[PDB]
RNA sequence: GCUCGCCGGAAGACCAAGGGUUCCUGUCCAACGUUAAUCGGGGCAGGGUGAGUCGACCCCUAAGGCGAGGCCGAAAGGCGUAGUCGAUGGGAAACAGGUUAAUAUUCCUGUACUUGGUGUUACUGCGAAGGGGGGACGGAGAAGGCUAUGUUGGCCGGGCGACGGUUGUCCCGGUUUAAGCGUGUAGGCUGGUUUUCCAGGCAAAUCCGGAAAAUCAAGGCUGAGGCGUGAUGACGAGGCACUACGGUGCUGAAGCAACAAAUGCCCUGCUUCCAGGAAAAGCCUCUAAGCAUCAGGUAACAUCAAAUCGUACCCCAAACCGACACAGGUGGUCAGGUAGAGAAUACCAAGGCGCUUGAGAGAACUCGGGUGAAGGAACUAGGCAAAAUGGUGCCGUAACUUCGGGAGAAGGCACGCUGAUAUGUAGGUGAGGUCCCUCGCGGAUGGAGCUGAAAUCAGUCGAAGAUACCAGCUGGCUGCAACUGUUUAUUAAAAACACAGCACUGUGCAAACACGAAAGUGGACGUAUACGGUGUGACGCCUGCCCGGUGCCGGAAGGUUAAU
RNA sequence: AGGACCGAACCGACUAAUGUUGAAAAAUUAGCGGAUGACUUGUGGCUGGGGGUGAAAGGCCAAUCAAACCGGGAGAUAGCU
């Protein structure tokens, strides 16, 4: 049967993007967090 | 364009192969690791001044390194053009 | 003309059309027409704000000369024509110096006549003038309410406005409303009444007919859940409510008008 | 390798999305594979994706997003102008054959096309972010002409039969050929050229629009397919040589006609209706600032240019979404033969498969099927489930009705094959010939050939001819809902929601109402024949009495009453 | 002509049996309704949690919803086990 995730590279580059993160505060407040951990992966990329 | 600085770093590398080698029999071409931004333009006059001999046209194609995971952690070897640069007619090196 | 149909198939069998053989036929005139996007009912919040509106048909925007300002020149009716954005029909009008413009339908209207503007224009219908020029009596429709604005009041199929009192430098017009109000005399408005007003008598028969025409269905509070609309719930049919609002307020009698700004132009309410 | 079976509007083939090397070769088998595995989408190593004209980038814009200034907001920030982004839509050009273990409209062979720079030459008013055109638009239905394709015949190559017959009215196979270029067909739309003048097209216009004349009627625009060329070629059974037996090289026949024929194309048409059916650039044209022997503009020829990124492979699935090599889910394209109305269905072709434990037994019981004496709803909450009905034509058909319906009511009869009428009928199609002419893809005449239902009469086989697959059970009384629709994704599809119709009530537009501290926005580019809210639910006949209570509306002299 | 009739695709989900440590965290098989419309479907957009959307079931909002998920207040409080 049809599943939640049907995938979309267009769709998540664009609500999950890089770029939409930088977009706004609390988008770029997500940047910081995952940097702040350390994280290897900041959004998903090509 | 010359930038003799650039033509001397633009051409990286024979590849030998199977294809590479009917390939310079069956149809005059010779086939090159070349720099991964070099223009066929770039690719067409370093071969001519370089390896001197004339170039009647240039193809280019950008090979997907192969990734190979051992266990967990992964590796990927890097990208790189690929040149099938035809000789002309005037088959010498 | 109103057509009853036969009733080959149920929900057709209450059809009454309404054909009009004088209506031009295929597309409008080009050079009038512009965008128009539906809405769905919703604001610039993404927010229906208006609810039951959307789907059915995809619509051109005939521009429509609302403020009716050359003056002078007279012009011809070249052709009526359907308007899928007003209950009225428009006139493809052609001026004597090569422009032209598209303009309410009034009641008469043939292709072939001459309509004029500006404080001079025959009493005819078509003709727009200032009101401070049109005797006092005529019923006229499109009518301005402030100078040069443009057509406000008795704009849709069927209506009018009847000047009852000049005096001042404002008229008092009759409403189609019934309400009676003053509007100042150099407010232009159309001798006539707008066009076509075989209007009401149709019925459209069926469901998806009012749905074609981009009116989604209604839900009856009392259907609803009392977690949506103060119409409650039940248990099998309860009411037992003063019935309100979706948002709580009175429905069945509570005046809701508030201006004082324009109070002073109001002469009788309607009744 | 030989056989057997299965799918074949798919279980075949190609895209898109999504995956990210799974593609090809060598090699290995622990672990992964529900078994073994020497095999694998597994491990390891190597190889593999070739473009001016396929796609993307690019130009253009939709919904929508961002948005110098700006408007608004305790701060954050919200809205929004010019603008700037955003395809799911518009915008230049390439095809057939060949080839690799694995790419190919990209490489090769053959044959083309696009649009820019340069140059030469001849000829000319050129010139935007502007104007105009154009791009540019819905649904339904109708039938004609085509093609893709197929059948038969002819033609060519090959065949003479494991068993009675098969040199013929016999058998088998093939009979294929692109873009491009030329011709302007079936057919669609529209009358043309000239001159003059004008309050319109933000300035200008030779353009569009408008007004006048004059004049010739044939003028232009669009346009499937056919034919011709492209093709001296490609492809083509089969031969002949070589062969590591995998293949490779060489060579190469016929390559037509008739008929049938889409849902593809003419057709962005035609007719027609009501719900009245994107934008912008490219493109054509018009001029403004301008430039005027320049630059430009059009054309021929030559010449250079056309970058960069994508291209392997899976694709209705073992490679995607489902934790799985999971009976599930996933948009688009292609449509062969016989029977058939058919894209159903049964059997086949091309192609793809037999589904990654098997070997035997022939117990109970369970799952899934076949048949069943006599009885026939006696079962059971209930005919649940079974069984039954099932096509086409003609005949024939009740109450009742809103005159459409009810209706496929019901119920009958016929049905295969062979012969005859007619060695193949009616119909369709249409060549030679004869004549005509604005001679063309033309008209009239002509009927050869081809194809071809149906009917009656007569005969005949079986138990049975709509023989399989396929394919309504029918009727009577009554509750509820007018009806098609909607709904509890996953225990409720209903009498529940909706609905057309009716009523009440708000609303004069800076509308009421709604999202918003606000700016701004929906309602609406609407304007009371309109918009909102509430209840009722087609339609027929109707819809009585009560205002004390509670809501609401109006009112006001008094009384009571806030800040102050 | 028609929210017209019959019937595949396509959309649905009326009945039964099977399955119920399933082939499957809602399906298979036989029958079933709609199938030119209030039809169906791809791609992108918009609406955001006392909020959305709802032909109204308290349905749906990522295997869930009489107030989503994530992190925080946080060692909430638990006269209860
Ligand atoms: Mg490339
Ligand atoms: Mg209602
Ligand atoms: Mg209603
Ligand atoms: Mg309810
Ligand atoms: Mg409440
Ligand atoms: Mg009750
Ligand atoms: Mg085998
Ligand atoms: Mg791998
Ligand atoms: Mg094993
Ligand atoms: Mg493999
Ligand atoms: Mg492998
Ligand atoms: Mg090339
Ligand atoms: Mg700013
Ligand atoms: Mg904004
Ligand atoms: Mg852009
Ligand atoms: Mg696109
Ligand atoms: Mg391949
Ligand atoms: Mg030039
Ligand atoms: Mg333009
Ligand atoms: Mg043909
Ligand atoms: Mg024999
Ligand atoms: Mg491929
Ligand atoms: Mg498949
Ligand atoms: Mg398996
Ligand atoms: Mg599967
Ligand atoms: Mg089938
Ligand atoms: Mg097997
Ligand atoms: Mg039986
Ligand atoms: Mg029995
Ligand atoms: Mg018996
Ligand atoms: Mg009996
Ligand atoms: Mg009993
Ligand atoms: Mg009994
Ligand atoms: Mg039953
Ligand atoms: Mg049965
Ligand atoms: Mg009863
Ligand atoms: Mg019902
Ligand atoms: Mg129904
Ligand atoms: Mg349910
Ligand atoms: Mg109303
Ligand atoms: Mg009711
Ligand atoms: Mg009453
Ligand atoms: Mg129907
Ligand atoms: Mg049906
Ligand atoms: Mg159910
Ligand atoms: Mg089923
Ligand atoms: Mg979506
Ligand atoms: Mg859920
Ligand atoms: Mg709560
Ligand atoms: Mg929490
Ligand atoms: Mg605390
Ligand atoms: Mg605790």
């Amino acid at each position: 049967m049809k599943r939640t995730f049907q995938p979309s590279v267009l769709k998540r580059n664009r609500s999950h993007g890089f770029r939409a993160r930088m977009a706004t505060k609390n988008g770029r407040q997500v940047l910081a967090r995952r940097r702040a951990k350390g994280r290897a992966r900041l959004t998903v990329s090509k | 364009m010359i930038r003799e600085e650039r033509l001397l770093k633009v051409l990286r590398a024979p590849h030998v192969s199977e294809k590479a080698s009917t390939a310079m029999e069956k149809s005059n071409t010779i086939v090159l690791k070349v720099a991964k931004d070099a223009t066929k333009a770039e690719i067409k006059a370093a071969v001519q001044k370089l390896f001197e001999v004339e170039v009647e046209v240039v193809n280019t194609l950008v090979v997907k390194g192969k990734v190979k995971r051992h266990g967990q952690r992964i590796g990927r070897r890097s990208d790189w053009k690929k040149a099938y640069v035809t000789l002309k007619e005037g088959q010498n090196l | 003309a109103v057509v009853k149909c036969k009733p080959t198939s149920p929900g057709r069998r209450h059809v009454v059309k309404v054909v009009n053989p004088e209506l031009h036929k295929g597309k409008p005139f080009a050079p009038l027409l512009e965008k128009n996007s539906k809405s769905g009912g919703r604001n610039n919040n993404g927010r229906i704000t208006t609810r039951h509106i959307g789907g059915g048909h995809k619509q051109a925007y005939r521009i429509v000369d609302f403020k009716r300002n050359k003056d002078g020149i007279p012009a011809v009716v070249e052709r009526l024509e359907y308007d899928p954005n007003r209950s009225a029909n428009i006139a493809l009008v052609l001026y004597k110096d090569g422009e032209r413009r598209y303009i309410l339908a009034p009641k008469g209207l043939k292709a072939g006549d001459q309509i004029q503007s500006g404080v001079d224009a025959a009493i005819k219908p078509g003709n727009t003038l200032p009101m401070r020029n049109i005797p006092v009596g005529s019923t006229v429709h499109n009518v301005e309410m402030k100078p040069g604005k443009g057509g406000q009041l008795a704009r849709s199929a069927g209506t009018y406005v009847q000047i009852v009192a000049r005096d001042g430098a404002y008229v008092t017009l009759r409403l189609r409303s019934g309400e009676m109000r003053k509007v100042e005399a150099d407010c232009r408005a159309t001798l006539g009444e707008v066009g076509n007003a075989e209007h009401m008598l149709r019925v459209l028969g069926k469901a998806g007919a009012a749905r074609w025409r981009g009116v989604r269905p209604t839900v009856r509070g009392t259907a609803m859940n009392p977690v949506d609309h103060p119409h409650g719930g039940g248990e099998g049919r309860n009411f037992g409510k003063h019935p309100v609002t979706p948002w709580g307020v009175q429905t069945k009698g509570k005046k809701t008008r508030s201006n004082k700004r324009t109070d002073k132009f109001i002469v009788r309410r309607r009744s």
